[PDB]
């Protein structure tokens, strides 16, 4: 605990995400909606909008 | 005011020991690169104080 | 767990001494990173080895 | 004050300066001088120049 700023200890945790490729397995909080069709409407499917 | 100014010249500029000699955070730089700073080579540094 | 100078070396298109030989990361890396003092929880008056 | 760095409290003021578009009314210390026409002068009316 004598040292200086520059060389205290400093945890790191790195949060590395993969991309969307897969079937989607962790994903945040939203609420889903029922699904229509033969319709131009706003589209959310996994994050992707449209 | 009255800053001290030393000439550093025909030596062997070895920059990665910089780091455990004073207890700073970030070496910034303006003009180039704290990592890449042995591969490229100058002709003098100016080391000024205060 | 780093010391403080090298919190910058934890960076894609890093070089020095943790960005290669102990942890690298990709250049195409997506992705975040959260580094805090632990001057209490990981620190001895004697030295922590 | 057993709180880590990160939950400390911080005060925060914000200053907002709303641009000019009526006469001005708040700004600081630049002296005045005399108004001359009929000639190529650099002026700096409120704040602009030109
Ligand atoms: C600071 O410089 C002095 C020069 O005598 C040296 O003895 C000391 O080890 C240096 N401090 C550190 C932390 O390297």
């Amino acid at each position: 605990p004598t040292y200086g700023v520059g060389h205290q200890p400093y945890r790191v945790v790195v949060l590395s995400f993969e991309l969307l490729h897969a079937p989607a397995t962790v994903c945040g909080p939203k609420k889903s909606t029922n699904l229509v069709k033969n319709k131009c409407v706003n589209f959310n499917f996994n994050g992707l909008t449209g | 005011y009255a800053w001290n100014r030393k000439r550093i010249s025909n030596c062997v500029a070895d920059y990665s020991v910089i780091y455990n000699f004073a207890p700073f955070f970030a070496f910034k730089c303006y003009g180039v690169s704290p990592t890449k700073l042995n591969d490229l080579c100058f002709t003098n540094v100016y080391a000024d104080s205060f | 767990v780093i010391r403080g100078n090298e919190v910058s070396q934890i960076a894609p298109g890093q070089t020095g001494n943790i960005a290669d030989y102990n942890y690298k990361l990709p250049d195409d890396f997506t992705g975040c990173v959260i580094a805090w003092n632990s001057n209490k929880l990981d620190s001895k008056p004697s030295g922590n080895y």
